[PDB]
């Protein structure tokens, strides 16, 4: 998975 | 039994928060797993598989079944003092529990503070621009 | 806060500071030092100023004199109670050790509850008792 | 000291 965004 | 603050230093508790989670059994990234990770299932309209570290609070969506929730953890949160964590929570002492969550609690306002930086960056960038549109014409 | 409420008797610190107006000091085997160290909350009514009561087992003492300690009263007075036992400081306990702990003095309350129940109960009867052989004897 | 009493 990766990072979240916004 | 135990305070609701501290609930999430149990695993029993994170697992019960996966209530809709996609990836069950056959996969690599299941709710025991997550859990056993540290992580708390926090979905959203937009990011349905949002998952964060208790602890560290470290926020990562975008999971595929072969995910391995320590190695991604490790991956994208290395620091976090909860992966150093090898005795079982009814093996800590008090002592050790207490200091486990000062650092929880210093990590909880890192990131308020971290977030409130891009907010602040992102209300920064608006205003600029609205001012560059007022100059030119 | 930083401890819940209900947990913090578990600490001599919150126990000394149950002592507002303790009458014996310096000089005194009994200080709330000691009592604290024996784990002895104070809880005084109007009737009886000098009530304290264990934490843990719920034992309630009265009528202190200066040259008592307070460890060999609980010991005298309530021989049962776990926490007598207990060598290690607070931040020494495992989670486990103290989780079993708090089991067992949610047992201590429950059978303190029950046994007062009990009482209560046995005197409305001795009572109601009482009224029906009156009226069977003015009969 | 004593036990409570009533
Ligand atoms: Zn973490
Ligand atoms: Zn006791």
């Amino acid at each position: 998975a990766r990072t979240k965004q916004t | 039994t135990l305070p609701p603050a501290w609930q999430p230093f149990l695993k029993d508790h994170r697992i019960s928060t996966f209530k809709n989670w996609p990836f069950l059994e056959g996969c690599a990234c299941t709710p025991e797993r997550m859990a056993e990770a540290g992580f708390i299932h926090c979905p959203t309209e937009n990011e349905p598989d949002l998952a964060q570290c208790f602890f560290c609070f470290k926020e990562l969506e975008g999971w595929e079944p072969d995910d391995d929730p320590i190695e991604e953890h490790k991956k994208h949160s290395s620091g976090c003092a909860f992966l150093s964590v090898k005795k079982q929570f009814e093996e800590l002492t008090l002592g050790e529990f207490l200091k486990l969550d000062r650092e929880r609690a210093k990590n909880k306002i890192a990131k308020e503070t971290n977030n409130k930086k891009k907010e602040f960056e992102e209300t920064a960038k608006k205003v600029r621009r609205a001012i560059e549109q007022l100059a030119a014409m």
